[PDB]
DNA sequence: GTAGTGTGAT
DNA sequence: GATCACACTACC
C-alpha cells in the first residue's frame, strides 16, 4: 500500500502540467518526492504498486488526482496511464462514510465558516491546504514588493508547493489511520496497511466497497456532464425577463413608492423634558447653516435645526416585506407569524389574502407570478448557480455530485444542484427539462444527436416500506403493491374520499407532511388530519409494530444507539427518535438506488458497451431513485432500459429484499421527455 | 390658515398660484416635522396676506416630493411663479423661520 | 458575508 | 413523524 498525492497547475478541466507528487510507501515507511521532470518516474512507482496487487490511496483522488494523471500522462508523456478502480483507495470518500454526520468543505469549495456542526479535524486541513498555500504564497510576493495576480501561486512549480504536496501525504496517511481504526468497518484482526487489494475489499464491511464504486462511478459522470440546450435556455430568458419586466410595471403603478427613515446618525429626543425617543426615526444634526452669510445662505441647512434623513423606495415584488406593507394597508390581517414575529408571505398565505380593493386583490396573482419567475430566471440565467454561468465549452453541464452527501446515505448534488430542476408538472418546466437532453450532444464520428434512457425505481418508497413491516405481516403489503392496489388499501385503511388523497396522503408521511397538510387533502385542518393518521395506523397495525420495534433498538430521551444499521452494515446516524423510521426507508432506498446504478453500468459493461461520448452511452444525472442515460442509438437505449431491470432485480435479490423491486424505463431525446 | 395639498391639487394650488407659497413636506413618523408643526401654524396666521403656508404628507401623497428631490424632512421649499425659490431642511425655530421669509420675500 | 425566509427536487 | 441546494432581501 502506498499513500500519495500530486499538485498540478489547474482543475481537472484544465489542467495541463504536472508539478510534483509525493508517494509514502507501507513496505519501506519513506518519503519520495518526484518534481516536474520526474513525472514519468512517478506514474511508473504507481503502476508497481499495481502490478503487486497493491492499493493506492490518495484523499479525493476518485474525482482528481486519478482522472488527471490519466489526462497529463497523455498530453506530457504521450502515454496511456489508466489506474484500475480495484486498486484505489480514496480517503474523501472513506471519511464520507464513516463520519456520514459530519458536513465537510468538498475540498475548499465551500466556506467551513457557514457550515453547521463540527468538521473532522485532518479532512479539515486538507481541504484548506489550497487556501493557506495562496495566503502563504501572496504573502512571500508582497513581502518582496511584487503584485499578486489571482490564481499565480499555481502556474510554477516552487519548493513551498513541494512542501505543501509533502504535508499532504502526512495528513492523508494520519486520516487513513483513523479511519482504519474503526472496527465497525474494518476487523480489527486485519492490519489494512498490508494486504493487496482483493483483501482490502472482501474483508472490510461492504458500504467500503460499495462507496467506493459510487464514487468512481459518479465522478465519470461528472466528467461526462449534461447536453445542455444554452440557446433554448438564452430565449427562455427573454421570455422571462420580458414578463418580468411588465409584473413590475403593473404592480409599481398599483402599489406606490414610499420614504423610508435612513442614514439618520443621533436619536431623537424630546426637545422639553430632553427624554431619548429610541423608537422615533433616526435624525442629523446640522453642524453648519444659517439664513445668512447680508448675503443669503443658499445651503439647505441650518446649523442646530434636525431633520430625518430618508430614502425613496420603490415597491419591489421579491420583497415579502413590501408585500406586507401594502397588503396590510390594503386591509390585510395576518394569522400566521414566525419566529422573529415576522408575517408569513408564501404563495399559500398569498393564495389566501382577501382585500376588498379590487385591483388589489388582482394584483396578488401578479405577484405570485412574479416570484415564481424569478425563480425561474435566478435559477436558470441570474443565480451565482444558474445554468447559464456553469455550461461549459462542450455544450454540457458539469454538475458536481457528493455521492455519500446527505446522513441517509443519499447522494447531494451541486453547482448547480441538477436534482432541482422543475419539473414538468410546474410552470416552465418543460422548457427547463427539454433543455436537458442527449438530443443536445452531436455524435463525435456522425454528427447525429444521441438519445436518451430515462429510468427511474418503482414506488421505491413503499417497497421498502414493505420489506421492514414483511416482518410483521409475513408480505402482506409487499403482496398488495405487486398483485392488487396499494393505494385504494391504504384509502380504506385511513377514510379518505378517494383513491389520489391516499397517494397524497402516504406521500405525505415521506416528505414530511403535517396533520394540518394532511386533513387538508380532504378539505380540512388538523383534527380531520391528526385523526386521518391515526386511523389510518390502527387500520395497519403493522407499520406501528415496525415504528416501535425501530425504537426499541435506540432509545431507553437517552439513548440505546443513535444509529441505524443499513443494508450494507454502514450506520446510518439518527437525528431523532421520530425521524427514525423515515431515516430508515430513505437510507434503503439510497442504498438501493446506489447499488442499481453501479451494478447497471458493470453490465453494461459486461455486455461489451463503452462508457463515455466517444464509446456507446453516458450516465448524464443520478437524481435518487432515477438515472438519465444518454446513448449512441435507440438500440443502446433499448439495451439500458432492459438492463437497468435485471440490475435492480439483481439487487433485490442481492439483499434479500422482501417486496419485489421493479424499475420502468423511458427513451426520448430529453429530460421533459423521460420523465 | 395653513393649505392642505394632494399630489392632484399641488400643480394648481402652488405652481400656477399668485404670489410667495411656503411647502412642507413632511410624515407623521418624523420628529421634527412634529416640532416644527406647531410653528407653521403661527406664521401662516402672521403671514397672512404676504405668504401662503401649506403642507403635503408625503405619506398619502407620494407622487410629488421625488420631483423635487427629497432626501430629509422636514423640507421647506418658497415657491415662486411655480418655481422653486428657496429651500431649507430641518425643524427651523420660530425666529430662523422669520429670518429666512423675511430675507426671502 | 450572515440571518431570515422560501422554493426547487426525491 | 425527511434529505438538501440555493436565491433574494435586509442589514453590517
Ligand atoms: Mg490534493
Amino acid at each position: 500500500m502506498i499513500v500519495s498525492d500530486i499538485e498540478a497547475n489547474a482543475l481537472l478541466e484544465s489542467v495541463t502540467k504536472f508539478h510534483c507528487g509525493v508517494i509514502y510507501d507501507y513496505s519501506t515507511a519513506e518519503y519520495v518526492s518526484y518534481r516536474p521532470s520526474d513525472f514519468g518516474a512517478y506514474l511508473d512507482a504507481l503502476e508497481a504498486e499495481v502490478a503487486r496487487g497493491g492499493l493506492i490511496v490518495f484523499h479525493n483522488g476518485h474525482k482528481y488526482d486519478v482522472p488527471a494523471l490519466t489526462k497529463l500522462a497523455k498530453l506530457q508523456l504521450n502515454r496511456e496511464f489508466h489506474l484500475p478502480r480495484e486498486n484505489c483507495i480514496d480517503t474523501l470518500v472513506l471519511s464520507r462514510l464513516i463520519h456520514s454526520n459530519l458536513k465537510d468543505t468538498d475540498m475548499g469549495l465551500l466556506r467551513s465558516g457557514k457550515l453547521p456542526g463540527a468538521l473532522e479535524a485532518w479532512g479539515y486541513r486538507l481541504g484548506e491546504m489550497k487556501g493557506e498555500y495562496k495566503d502563504d504564497f501572496k504573502r512571500m510576493l508582497e513581502e518582496q514588493g511584487e503584485e499578486y495576480v489571482d490564481g499565480m501561486e499555481w502556474w510554477n512549480f516552487n519548493e513551498e508547493m513541494m512542501d505543501y504536496n509533502v504535508q499532504d501525504v502526512v495528513v492523508t496517511k494520519a486520516l487513513l489511520e483513523k479511519l482504519l481504526s474503526d472496527k465497525h468497518y474494518f476487523p480489527p484482526e486485519i492490519d489494512f496497511t498490508d494486504v493487496g487489494y482483493t483483501t482490502f475489499w472482501s474483508e472490510s464491511l461492504e458500504a467500503v466497497d460499495i462507496e467506493h464504486r459510487a464514487a468512481w462511478l459518479l465522478a465519470k459522470q461528472e466528467r461526462n456532464g449534461f447536453p445542455f440546450d444554452t440557446k433554448a435556455i438564452e430565449e427562455l430568458y427573454v421570455e422571462l425577463a420580458a414578463r418580468r419586466s411588465e409584473l413590475l410595471r403593473k404592480l409599481t403603478e398599483t402599489f406606490g413608492s414610499w420614504y423610508q427613515p435612513k442614514g439618520g446618525t443621533e436619536m431623537f429626543c424630546h426637545p422639553r423634558t430632553g427624554k431619548p425617543l429610541p423608537k422615533y426615526p433616526r435624525i442629523k444634526t446640522p453642524k453648519v447653516g444659517g439664513i445668512f452669510k447680508c448675503e443669503l445662505d443658499t445651503r439647505e441647512y441650518v446649523a442646530g435645526a434636525p431633520y430625518t434623513p430618508v430614502e425613496h423606495v420603490v415597491f419591489n415584488p421579491s420583497s415579502r416585506d413590501h408585500i406586507q406593507k401594502k397588503l396590510q394597508e390594503a386591509g390585510w390581517v395576518p394569522t400566521k407569524y414566525t419566529d422573529k414575529g415576522a408575517p408569513v408571505v408564501d404563495d399559500e398565505v398569498l393564495e389566501g389574502v382577501r382585500v376588498d380593493d379590487p385591483e388589489k386583490q388582482a394584483a396578488i396573482d401578479l405577484i405570485k407570478e412574479y416570484l415564481m419567475i424569478q425563480k425561474r430566471i435566478g435559477q436558470s440565467a441570474e443565480g451565482d448557480k444558474a445554468w447559464l454561468r456553469y455550461v461549459a465549452e462542450d455544450g454540457k453541464i458539469h454538475g458536481s455530485v457528493n455521492p455519500n452527501g446527505a446522513v441517509t446515505g443519499r447522494a447531494t448534488h451541486a453547482f448547480p444542484n441538477l436534482a432541482q430542476i422543475p419539473g414538468v408538472r410546474s410552470p416552465y418546466g418543460e422548457q427547463c427539462r427539454a433543455a436537458f437532453g442527449a438530443e443536445h450532444h452531436l455524435d463525435g464520428i456522425t454528427g447525429k444527436p444521441w438519445v436518451q434512457a430515462g429510468i427511474d425505481a418503482s414506488g421505491l418508497e413503499l417497497r421498502c416500506l414493505a420489506h421492514f413491516m414483511a416482518r410483521f405481516d409475513n408480505g402482506e403489503y409487499a403482496h398488495e403493491i405487486l398483485n392488487g392496489d396499494i393505494h385504494t388499501k391504504n384509502q380504506i385503511a385511513a377514510e379518505l374520499p378517494t383513491r389520489d388523497n391516499a397517494k397524497t396522503f402516504i406521500y405525505g408521511f415521506l416528505y414530511g407532511a403535517g396533520d394540518e397538510k394532511i386533513g387538508q387533502i380532504v378539505g380540512a385542518g388538523k383534527e380531520r388530519g391528526k385523526e386521518l393518521k391515526k386511523k389510518f395506523l390502527e387500520n395497519t397495525p403493522a407499520i406501528a409494530a415496525l415504528r416501535e420495534s425501530i425504537q426499541q433498538t435506540l432509545v431507553e430521551v437517552k439513548w440505546k444507539r443513535r444509529w441505524i444499521k443499513g443494508l450494507d452494515g454502514r450506520k446510518v446516524h439518527v437525528r431523532s427518535p421520530h425521524a427514525a423510521l423515515n431515516t430508515l426507508l430513505q437510507s434503503a432506498g439510497a442504498l438501493i438506488c446506489k447499488l442499481w446504478i453501479i451494478k447497471t453500468e458493470e453490465m453494461l459493461v459486461e455486455k461489451g458497451l463503452k462508457h463515455g461520448w466517444d464509446g456507446d452511452f453516458a450516465y448524464m444525472a443520478w437524481v435518487h431513485d432515477e438515472i438519465q442515460v444518454g446513448c449512441r442509438t435507440e438500440e443502446i437505449a433499448q439495451v439500458v432500459i432492459e438492463t437497468a431491470q435485471e440490475a435492480m432485480r439483481w439487487v433485490g435479490d442481492h439483499w434479500n429484499f422482501r417486496c419485489l423491486l421493479d424499475t420502468e424505463g423511458k427513451m426520448g431525446p430529453n429530460w421533459a421527455i423521460c420523465h | 390658515k395653513i393649505i392642505h395639498l394632494t399630489d392632484d391639487s399641488f400643480d394648481t394650488d402652488v405652481l400656477k398660484a399668485d404670489g410667495a407659497i411656503l411647502v412642507d413636506f413632511w410624515a407623521e413618523w418624523c420628529g421634527p416635522c412634529k416640532m416644527i408643526a406647531p410653528i407653521l401654524d403661527e406664521i401662516a396666521d402672521e403671514y397672512q396676506g404676504k405668504l401662503t403656508v401649506a403642507k403635503l404628507n408625503i405619506d398619502q401623497n407620494p407622487g410629488t416630493a421625488p420631483k423635487y428631490g427629497i432626501r430629509g424632512i422636514p423640507t421647506l421649499l418658497l415657491f415662486k411663479n411655480g418655481e422653486v425659490a428657496a429651500t431649507k431642511v430641518g425643524a427651523l425655530s420660530k425666529g430662523q423661520l422669520k429670518e429666512f421669509l423675511d430675507a426671502n420675500l
